[PDB]
């Protein structure tokens, strides 16, 4: 059994690979009215240069999809626009937007610009650390070569 | 792996710590070319005197801050370092006393330990108690007061609008005196990888190797500390178009693809006025990437003059930490001719 | 007014279209014109109060007035992080043969809560495999499965088919230890939402493990945490500034919860007040429409929290909280008696 | 032809999308091999300008 | 085609070189007709997170 | 230079007193060491600066 | 009385090149008495400016009446009678650059002093009779207070 | 064994001194400040985590006068633990009036 | 494969409400309703019944058995 | 893979280490985090001499 450590690759089903980077405790995150404090922070660096406006809707169609039981489709050339998605959200009482105001769980006081909350589908991908870590001082050689 | 040049090999001084991975700063992600999305990097240990003294003499990271190329440092803050100094060093920030040592005391830590601290005093006093923010970035060039750093730098910024000499109302020309942030926001090119008139390259010129990494790691521990406080996020209100840019959009297309009808059956059926130098297809083909550039450029600047402040592709792109402003009207106005080696898409 | 503007600075976080102002805690001595904020016993203790606006099973709702938000976060850290309670740490297995695998049955048993009351436990030391009456509970699952003797011709559902084909946690059987038979009585000491599916068999499987609960803190692992969520939020007053008539009243009765705006008949006409600014979860719906943005002056009030506890269902809230403000106390009575210790 | 009751005993799954060989214990997919159409006329340039 | 998911339903009976399972998938909360076509939401790989 | 080393209690040079002094250190031991274009534009440079400040005291 | 200078100013206008930020504002201002003309920015979250206002500005080097120029480092929280009790809005920064004017080819007398409070700026430029006692690197509290 | 150690600094006789403190995080660290910074002789206070890994805050106390910084640390614990007393005894009050006054309704 | 008994993000038990939430949708309930009746108030406790997906129940034809 | 190409111009070292990366900014520019079962393995010949006998033998 291999349980998620520092190094072990995520991805973001949009190209948004990376590794871990840090693992906080469940106190030291945001948390929104509700009290949900999020299970993976990403970071806004990634979408400008890269463009990938995908992940956006995808987190917005599935905050709007969990809220009524739904699936919403993202279907190729189709799939739910955004002015569904926006009009499904109001109805539950969270933004249009899915922008969520935050307090942050270091300081106690709220952030000063709104965060961006919704359930992205992240899957893990097998390079991990355990199998890819590697040392050696000194070992085996050729018998021919006599070099490692 | 792939070592292009010389500064794909660095000396570090290591220290152990717990978890399974080679953790180093990332203001050094830009000699390596790293980008931590699994890559993987050699460690090399040697071991003899002579090979510890070439490597830590040579081979350090404090030795080789700037490229043999043309002389501009590689090893400077990146992305979320010069977004959080940017945001820390506009003219609208205001602290109380509170978060003001709050973000001060980040950096009392390692060989910094040992420091006092020098609380600058404060900028606004009657009605408030206020220290602006670019007296807590300052405390990064100075944080003692027996610290013998008296940096200088006066250069442009990047959103310079030309007329202003200190006096613009973007607030975009820095000048730092007596390692004092007296004007203007730090942008890429003032903290940056880039080019010269980097601070840290002013203090790796004037002030010796020593002030130019403690300076670096004082920003890489203090930015974050900030950014991570003010909450800084980017959604799918954030590369909305409005009604200003729908309009705008539709009548430059409607422009665009009336003056490009007109080139068709001009050529077509008529008399093409041929450019010089070129058949009269290839005369057709300037004319209408001539026009389509237009469509481009015009809709660019109406997707980004309905933009507010405080929209985050647009502070990444003003600061210059990641993006541009070319990717901003990429992604709400229009997305430009899709050009081919340097042409149309050929049949 | 410069005093009006200053006094809306110190306590009122307001929520603007684009981002929210004046987050920060300012009231600190020597920050202010004229004001004097040393730190005075007095004053708390008479501002300070605490209303309990719901409680039942398993939940808990109150408000907090005076209180700052650096000891209100102290209060949330300490109940996800602090407040000690009972888990599984070591699963001793004979003989697990179902599909379930060893480790993740391991895992998914030790997320399961234990309703021993933990002040009447100690930590077990270091090592120490086998563990006494004092710091340890011991739990044993058996469960075999066997096919139904009797059963139709179709053989179409599970439940007619087999017996046990189902592990709840109802059949966690509790094993004592010495005088804990005497100490706890009988019924006490048991899982406590009785129906949480572990595993799942098929007839030939059987798991037959025994488990040992200890003492733990939520910082170690998340399976020690007695809170499922625990958060607050400070109590908003939607105030307007114009008065708002006619359509519009109808219009901004939608742009909020639908338990805030009021709208009531005077004079045969509908004006809207504020009725319940509590209800509202601020989804800012005001900011789209436009004549409606100039009009409201949507803020939450600094000092007045509203906390929400609401438990696994170890030991009910009020004494998760009461836990939760002794082990702060305890936090500082620790760093007292270090100083005492050097000087 | 075998429904998912029948595919119970013989261990495998009916969302294995087959049509891959099993030699000698692993499992080997012959690949689409691409080619260029043969008995056709390709009017192509040489090296030096012919 | 890394992600860790599950291979099939056969996966328990199966003995191969190397095999990656996640102890517990999840459909995803946006899916496309094609994950509807080639049946993915039956036996998927990732977590809503 | 001008901004690390304030020195208030000194006069402030003319044009002629900059050139003079100027010379005046140029010609010592140490800057023998240097190339011949390298005294060239520091010269240069200071003749600019004295023709600047005899532009602002005009 | 260590008073730098003091006039009474006029506000006309307030921002010339747009609202570029929330809580700071680009004073254009002129004096009555003499022939100064303030480029000021100001805090308008905790002081707000209107067009047609008109205040008394004060810039001097010490804050206390009496001339102590002892100043190793300013108290809030110590009470004591000083020159801030008078006014209503008290920066403090340092002089940076005085500048001459370059927009007269001979025979001049404009001068410019560029005073910046901790980033927000200020161009004071008039006759160089009324400037005295300004130098580069000298720290001065401004001062100001609005009139009826 | 010792979870308090007091690092002064280099030329400073005892009012400017780094309180490291082993075995917490940012819960006492935050409150800490927050009541030590009340004390108008505290010119300068914060903390900060050395490093995620580890468990110590190091909480540096900078005093206007002459008084040493182990006084207001002193004074801050007091002041907090006070804090808690007086929230505890309130809260359990308000939670025993809200069951006594619903066990007194609907009977 | 089975439920988790835990939600990831907050903490609630989810782990006893699959049982019955098969049994809500028996009685042709929407999902959005059989949540709500349920009490899963917040989406992370609702994205653990709404996208599970149950392999055990058709692992389990493929485990030996006498 | 002959004796030129394979093992003149470029020959394989031991006393080294291969891992995946990962950001840590809380250490100075001049520093790398080392894992400890790494650490563990790679190792320095420190000849005994009079200023570190004390060290070597802990
Ligand atoms: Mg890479
Ligand atoms: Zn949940």
């Amino acid at each position: 059994t291999r349980r998620p450590e520092i190094g072990d690759k995520f991805s973001s089903r949009h190209g948004q690979k990376g590794v871990c980077g840090l693992i906080v405790p469940q106190e030291d995150m945001p948390f929104c009215d509700s009290g949900i404090c999020p299970d993976i922070i990403m970071n806004p660096h990634g979408f400008p240069s890269r463009m990938t406006v995908g992940k956006l809707i995808e987190l917005l169609a599935g905050k709007a999809g969990v809220l009524d039981g739904r699936f919403h489709y993202g279907t190729a050339f189709g799939g739910s626009k955004v002015k569904d998605v926006c009009e499904d959200l109001v109805r539950h009482g969270y933004n249009y937007l899915g922008k969520d105001y935050v307090t942050s769980g270091i300081t106690g006081e709220p952030l000063e610009a709104y965060i961006y909350f919704g359930p992205v589908y992240y899957q893990k991908l097998k390079h991990m650390v355990l199998d890819k870590m590697h040392a050696r001082a000194r070992g085996p050689r050729a018998v021919l070569t006599r070099q490692p | 792996q792939p070592s292009l040049h010389k500064l794909s090999i660095m000396a570090h001084l290591a220290r152990v710590k717990p978890h399974r991975t080679f953790r180093f700063n990332e203001c050094v992600c830009t000699p390596y070319n790293a980008d931590f999305d699994g890559d993987e990097m050699n460690l090399h240990l040697p071991q003899t005197e002579e090979a510890k003294a070439e490597a830590l003499v040579l081979m350090g990271t404090k030795a080789n801050l700037v490229t043999p190329r043309n002389g501009e440092p590689l090893i400077a803050a990146i992305q979320d370092f010069l977004t959080g100094a940017y945001l820390l060093t506009l003219k609208d920030t205001f602290f109380d006393r509170a978060k003001a040592c709050q973000i001060i005391a980040s950096i009392l830590v390692g060989k910094d330990e040992k420091i006092k601290v020098r609380l600058p005093p404060p900028t606004i006093l009657k009605p408030v108690t206020l220290w602006t923010g670019k007296q807590i970035f300052s405390v990064i060039l100075r944080p003692s007061d027996d610290n013998p750093v008296r940096a200088n730098l006066r250069t442009k910024g990047k959103q310079y609008c030309g007329k202003g000499e200190d006096l613009c109302a973007n607030d975009s020309y820095v000048t730092i005196q007596n390692s004092e942030l007296m004007s203007g926001s730090m942008d890429k090119g003032t903290l940056g990888s880039g080019s010269k008139n980097n601070i840290f390259y002013i203090l790796l010129r004037d002030w010796g190797q020593n002030e130019a990494a403690d300076a670096m790691s004082r920003l890489a521990r203090l930015a974050p500390v900030y950014l991570s406080n003010r909450g800084f996020s980017i959604g799918i209100g954030d590369v909305t178009p409005g009604q200003g840019l729908l309009k705008a959009k539709y009548e430059l297309l409607n422009a665009g693809y009336k003056k490009c009808d007109e080139y068709i059956e001009a050529l077509n059926t008529g008399k093409l006025q041929q450019q010089p130098g070129c058949t009269a297809e290839e005369t057709l083909e300037a004319l209408i990437l001539k026009e389509l550039s237009v469509i481009r450029d015009h809709a660019g600047s109406a997707c980004l003059r309905e933009l507010d402040k405080s929209n985050s592709p647009l502070t990444m792109a003003l600061c210059g930490s990641k993006g541009s402003f070319i990717n901003i009207s990429q992604m709400i106005a229009c997305v430009g001719q899709q050009a081919i080696s340097g042409s149309r898409v050929p049949d | 007014a410069a005093s009006q503007a200053v006094e809306e600075m110190r306590s009122r976080v307001v929520l603007g279209e684009f981002g929210v102002r004046n987050v920060h805690t300012t009231d600190f001595p020597g920050n202010y014109s004229g004001y004097d904020d040393a730190w005075d016993q007095d004053r708390f203790e008479k501002n300070f109060r605490v209303d309990v606006v719901h409680m039942d099973e398993n939940s808990l709702e109150f408000d907090m007035v005076g209180i700052d938000a650096a000891i209100a976060n102290a209060f949330r850290r300490i109940l996800l992080a602090e407040v000690p309670t009972m888990a599984v740490e070591k699963v001793l297995v004979y003989n697990n043969t179902s599909i379930v695998q060893d480790e993740i049955l391991a895992h998914r048993l030790g997320l399961i809560p234990i309703h021993a009351d933990p002040r009447l436990f100690e930590y077990r030391n270091q090592g120490d495999e086998e563990g006494t009456e004092i710091d340890t509970l011991q739990f044993r699952l058996q469960v075999r499965c066997t096919r139904n003797p009797h059963a139709a011709k179709d053989s179409s559902d599970p439940n007619e088919l087999y017996v046990n084909h189902k592990v709840y946690t109802r059949h966690m059987t509790w094993i004592p230890l010495g005088n804990q038979a005497d100490l706890f009585p009988e019924g006490t000491i048991r899982p406590v939402h009785d129906d949480i599916l572990i595993a799942q068999l098929r007839p030939g499987q059987e798991i037959d493990l025994l488990m040992h609960c200890v003492k733990g803190i939520g910082k170690d692992h998340a399976k020690f945490s007695p809170v499922a969520t625990a958060s607050y939020r400070l109590l908003p007053d939607i105030t307007l500034l114009e008065p708002v008539e006619g359509e519009a009243a109808e219009e901004l009765s939608r742009c909020f919860s639908p338990g805030v705006i009021e709208v009531q008949e005077v004079q045969g006409k509908k004006v809207a007040r504020v009725a319940n600014p509590r209800l509202d979860t601020f989804s800012r719906e005001i900011f789209r429409n436009e004549k409606l943005k100039k009009v409201v002056r949507l803020a939450r009030v600094r000092d007045h929290y509203i906390f929400s506890v609401e438990s696994t269902g170890v030991l009910p809230p009020d004494v998760l909280v009461s836990e939760a403000i002794k082990v702060l106390m305890g936090k500082c009575r620790r760093f007292l008696d270090e100083l005492d210790a050097v000087q | 032809g075998k429904t998912p009751a029948e595919f119970a005993k013989l261990n495998e799954c009916p969302l294995d999308p087959g049509g891959y060989f099993i030699v000698k214990g692993v499992e080997k997919v012959i690949l689409i091999q691409e080619q260029l159409s043969k008995n056709r006329i390709i009017v192509e340039a040489d090296r030096k300008g012919a | 085609k890394q992600a860790m998911g599950t291979i099939g339903y056969n996966q328990r009976n199966r003995i191969d070189t190397l095999m990656y399972l996640l102890a517990y998938p999840q459909k995803p909360m946006v899916k496309t007709k094609t994950i509807e076509l080639i049946e993915f939401e039956k036996l998927p790989a990732g977590q809503n997170a | 230079i001008k901004a690390v080393f304030p020195c208030p209690s000194e006069p402030a040079l003319s044009k002629n007193e900059l050139i003079l002094t100027t010379e005046s250190i140029m010609k010592k031991s140490e800057f023998l060491c240097c190339q011949d274009s390298f005294l060239q534009e520091i010269k240069k440079f200071i003749k600019g600066v004295s023709e600047k400040i005899k532009k602002t005291r005009d | 009385a260590g008073i730098l200078f003091e006039d009474i100013f006029d506000v006309k206008d307030i921002d010339p090149e747009g609202k570029k930020f929330d809580r700071v504002s680009r004073l254009h201002c002129e004096s009555e008495s003499f022939k100064m003309d303030l480029i000021l920015d100001v805090n308008i979250q905790i002081y707000p400016v209107d067009l047609g206002d008109k205040f008394r500005l004060v810039i001097a080097s010490t804050l206390y009446e009496d001339g102590t120029l002892d100043d190793g480092e300013y108290n809030p929280t110590d009470d004591r009678p000083s020159r801030a009790d008078q006014f209503e809005y008290v920066m403090y920064g340092k002089v940076y650059r005085i500048e001459g004017d370059e927009t007269s080819t001979e025979a001049a007398t404009r001068l410019s002093a560029y005073v910046s409070y901790g980033g927000l700026l200020m161009r004071l430029q008039g006759d160089a009779n009324n400037l005295h006692g300004f130098e580069v690197d000298s720290r001065v509290y401004l001062l100001m207070k609005k009139l009826a | 064994k010792t979870a308090l150690e007091m690092v002064q600094a280099a030329g400073t006789d005892r009012h400017c001194v780094t309180f490291v403190l082993h075995e917490e995080d940012h819960t006492l660290g935050n409150s800490l400040r927050y009541m030590i910074m009340k004390n108008p002789e505290v010119e300068f206070c914060g903390y900060t985590t050395t490093h995620p890994s580890e468990s110590k805050i190091n909480l540096r106390i900078q005093t206007r006068g002459t008084l040493p910084a182990v006084e207001p640390f002193q004074r801050g614990l007091n002041e907090l633990m006070n804090v808690c007393q007086h929230v505890l005894d309130k809260f359990e009050a308000s939670i025993k009036d809200y069951k006594d006054q619903k066990a007194s309704r609907n009977e | 494969m089975i439920i988790p008994v835990r939600c990831f993000t907050c903490g609630k038990i989810v782990g006893n409400k699959w049982e019955a939430y098969l049994g809500l949708l028996q009685a042709e309930y929407t999902e959005g309703d059989a949540l709500d009746a349920l009490g899963l108030k917040r989406y992370c406790c609702r994205r653990m019944l709404l996208a599970h997906v149950d392999l055990i129940e058709k692992l389990l034809n493929y485990a030996p058995l006498e | 893979q002959g004796r030129f190409r394979g093992n003149l111009s470029g020959k394989r070292v031991d006393f080294s280490g291969r891992t995946v990366i990962s950001p840590d900014p809380n250490l100075r520019i001049d520093e790398v985090a080392v894992p400890v079962h790494v650490a563990k393995i790679l190792t320095f010949p420190e000849k005994v001499n009079k200023a570190n006998i004390n060290f070597l033998r802990k």
